[PDB]
RNA sequence: CGGUCCGGCCGGGAACUCAAAGGAGACUGCCAGUGAUAAACUGGAGGAAGGUGGGGAUGACGUCAAGUCAUCAUGGCCCUUACGACCAGGGCUACACACGUGCUACAAUGGCGCAUACAAAGAGAAGCGACCUCGCGAGAGCAAGCGGACCUCAUAAAGUGCGUCGUAGUCCGGAUUGGAGUCUGCAACUCGACUCCAUGAAGUCGGAAUCGCUAGUAAUCGUGGAUCAGAAUGCCACGGUG
């Protein structure tokens, strides 16, 4: 970093929805390399806040994302998901769903 | 622990048995086995124990059937 | 529901409720259950009392209750009386079957104190 | 005619046999559904199968041995885009675009001695 | 090691030929065997008046040039220093230091 | 019937110069050979300490490559048995016949 | 392609994967710009690989009288019916404490039950030991194949699919202890491994301080080997996900 300055590594998009920016967040609630696991519960938050928390889903996520301001993208999707491990309900599909709710409505 | 087919006895002290049983009682008899496993044929005698450095007599009781003599004998003193 | 393992099992699943009677643990609140013919995730709901007398008369083939600890604590009672080493371990509050004095042994003998 | 391509990953290796015409995947004898439980494994094939249009215009038959959920489809992917360049030879220039025709040649690093694992160091103490 | 060190293990190996690969092999048999003789065998009482040192468990494998008991290599039959010494010098065929 | 030549040695640039000269032996005299055949290398690792005592990091790190081949020959012809059976091969090659 | 008892299993096929002997291929070679027309850099094309591609082996003169008379080699000194040698048992594993190094945890990114998919690399003849049979199980009996790309260890685990528990000292976590046993070996008390039943400590994310790591790395999942009669949370390797 010194001398060596490089650039940063450029993920493969998510293969659902074709989003650069949603491939960054699944590898941040990933944890022991499991991607399996991680995504499943990243889809179920977000039709959690599609279905019964208001349609465009993209959309849905980057009002979450504004709210709360690429290091400035990867710190917010941080607070998100730390923010989210700690709370009361159930699941982490639950927990995450509330939060990007209340990042929805920036409180 | 040690398997179904035979208790593990020592042959010196077998015999050590068989002469006490028909003579009667004696002294206490010291030995080595710590690894014998006690019969019911012994209920009675004082087996003197051997510890590292002593032999510690140690009298037969009934429940002791199918314990070892190494049980009854500290190897290291304690302050 | 009061069992001849009087204290009262948790009103919930059935193989979890037989647990904490003292001497059940997982495997055999299994054998209970599959003995008398009383299905595992069945709560304590809808357990009639012609369903219950019948699992204690299952229980009733093993001792589970304060006369368990009885039984446990004068079997050690027969080493200490007897004077043998495994005694010894027991009075001091020593670990008896070959783990390590040095360090780590809190378990047997209690918190720290210099 | 059948127009052939390998692909590989770290412990991977696939085949790939194209017939002209259906929507057929037949593979190691099961389905696409079948065989993959991963639906991201799933798609990942079907990423160099979108510049290159297919909806039932080529058959595929292929096979994999070693390796492991991604593995396997990363082998898929690089040997899919070789039959591609063998059936057509004019689609190298979407292809490089891609980056899929790139043998991902990042093997395992080697445990090293002294070291519990190839980076990961035992603990240290200052002073 | 020591000299009378591995006079001891000369002793060992030269008993366990002799007492327990073909007389002990027979004993383990017929205390293992559950067709017959299955509560007054008595092989296990004679195996008691053999000799100890013929055990293999008792027998330990050591460097037949220095008699280091620690280091074994069943492939060299060495200690681990000897066995580079004879490498460096190309002593043990093919043995080379490698690279992967 | 069939015989079987497994060849099998330490030098890889070795082990081939005597294969070489049993399957040109054997296409000359009119044998019948499916040619040498590569078997799997199994290669052992060893690694053994360097240091009589403290530093343990330093190892030395050591293999033992054993090569393998494999040659087939379908017809016993007496010209072809009798001429290979006592060829003279390299000290380092050892010779398994299956007849 | 023929043949179906749906097994490459059998005719066969030599294509392909794999197996390993040799060789080609990357050399700033080409283009553009910057740079004193230099070395060099930047950008792009070609290419499987591009700016020492990825990794290893390979560690200069010296520094610390660093470590090794207990690998071995070796000057000198010392003992010698003893500082030697044999055997039994005990100790090296002790226990009021202190320190460093690890494993498993404190859990719903999880626990458990059922169903089920995908590894690489090694080991094996006083050995690996299938199939069959019995036991809840550790295993045991019977008994092939295999000095091995054939046979065996050997069903990889995470994952996937369904159901369950619903945030608690819990269906978390498994310590400790008792009872009943397996196997190794003259022999499992001191001091072995493992299984079964039961018991269910502390612990609900950890102060000052401090460590590893820039990519197939960290993290995590299992496997194998050396040592070994038996005894791996250590060490050496190997892949899976990432
Ligand atoms: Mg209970
Ligand atoms: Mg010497
Ligand atoms: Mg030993
Ligand atoms: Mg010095
Ligand atoms: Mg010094
Ligand atoms: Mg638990
Ligand atoms: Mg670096």
């Amino acid at each position: 970093p010194r001398r060596r300055v490089i650039g940063q590594r450029k993920i493969l998009p998510d293969p659902k929805f074709g989003s650069e920016l949603l491939a960054k967040f699944v590898n941040i609630l990933m944890v022991d390399g499991k991607k399996s696991t991680a995504e499943s519960i990243v889809y179920s938050a977000l039709e959690t806040l599609a279905q019964r928390s208001g349609k465009s889903e993209l959309e849905a996520f980057e009002v979450a994302l504004e709210n709360v301001r690429v290091r400035r993208n990867a710190l917010a999707m941080r607070w998100i998901v730390e923010a989210a491990r700690k709370r009361g309900d159930k699941s982490m599909a639950l927990r995450l769903a509330n939060e990007l709710s209340d990042a929805a409505e920036n409180k | 622990r040690s398997l179904k087919k035979g208790p593990f006895i020592d042959l010196h002290l077998l015999k050590k048995v068989e002469k006490a049983v028909e003579s009667g009682d004696k002294k206490p008899l010291r030995t080595w086995s710590r690894r014998s496993t006690i019969f019911p044929n012994m209920i009675g005698l004082t087996i003197a124990v051997h510890n590292g450095r002593q032999h510690v007599p140690v009298f037969v009781t009934d429940e002791m059937v199918g314990h070892k003599l190494g049980e009854f004998a500290p190897t290291r003193t304690y302050r | 529901a009061r069992i001849a393992g009087i204290n009262i099992p948790d009103h919930k699943h059935a193989v979890i409720a037989l647990t904490s009677i003292y001497g059940v643990g997982k495997t055999r609140s299994k054998a209970i259950l599959a003995a008398a013919g009383i299905a595992e995730d069945v709560k304590i709901s809808e357990l009639s009392e012609g369903q219950i007398d019948t699992l204690r008369d299952e229980v009733a083939k093993f001792v589970v209750e304060g006369d368990l600890r009885r039984e446990i604590s004068m079997s050690i009672k027969r080493l200490m009386d007897l004077g043998c080493y495994r005694g010894l371990r027991h009075r001091r509050g020593l670990p008896v079957r070959g783990q390590r004095t040095k360090t780590n042994a809190r378990t047997r003998k209690g918190p720290r104190k210099p | 005619n059948q127009y052939y391509g390998t692909g590989r990953r770290k412990s991977s290796a696939a085949r790939v046999f194209i017939k002209p015409g259906n929507g057929k995947i037949v593979i190691n004898q099961r389905s696409l559904e079948q065989y993959f439980g991963r639906e991201t494994a799933r798609m990942v094939v079907r990423q160099p199968l979108e510049l290159v249009d297919m909806v039932e215009k080529l058959d595929l038959y292929i096979t994999v041995k070693g390796g492991g959920i991604s593995g396997q489809a990363g082998a898929i992917r690089h040997g899919i885009t070789r039959a591609l360049m063998e059936y057509d030879e004019s689609l190298r220039s979407e292809l490089r675009k891609a980056g899929f025709v790139t043998r991902d040649a990042r093997q395992v690093e080697r445990k090293k001695v002294g070291l519990r694992k190839a980076r990961r160091r035992p603990q240290f103490s200052k002073r | 090691a020591k000299q009378s060190m591995k006079a001891r293990e000369v002793k060992r190996v030269a008993l366990a030929d002799k007492y327990f690969a073909k007389r002990a092999e027979l004993k383990a048999i017929i205390s293992d065997v559950n067709a017959s003789d299955e509560d007054r065998w008595n092989a296990v009482l004679k195996l008691q008046t053999l000799p100890r040192d013929s055990s293999p468990s008792r027998q330990r494998n050591r460097c037949r040039q220095t008699g280091r008991p620690h280091g074994f290599l069943r492939k060299f039959g060495l200690s681990r220093i000897k066995v580079r010494e004879a490498a460096m010098r190309g002593e043990i065929p093919g043995l080379k230091k490698a690279s992967w | 019937q069939r015989i079987r030549i497994r060849l099998k040695a330490f030098d890889h640039r070795l082990i081939d110069q005597a294969t070489a000269e049993i399957v040109e032996t054997a296409k000359r005299t009119g044998a019948q050979v499916r040619g040498p055949i590569p078997l799997p290398t199994r290669k052992e690792r060893f690694t053994v300490l360097i240091s009589p005592h403290v530093n343990k990091d330093a190892r030395d790190q050591y293999e033992i490559r054993t090569h393998l081949r494999l040659v087939d020959i379908v017809e016993p012809t007496e010209k072809t048995v009798d001429a290979l059976m006592r060829l003279d091969l390299a000290a380092g090659v050892d010779v398994q016949i299956s007849l």
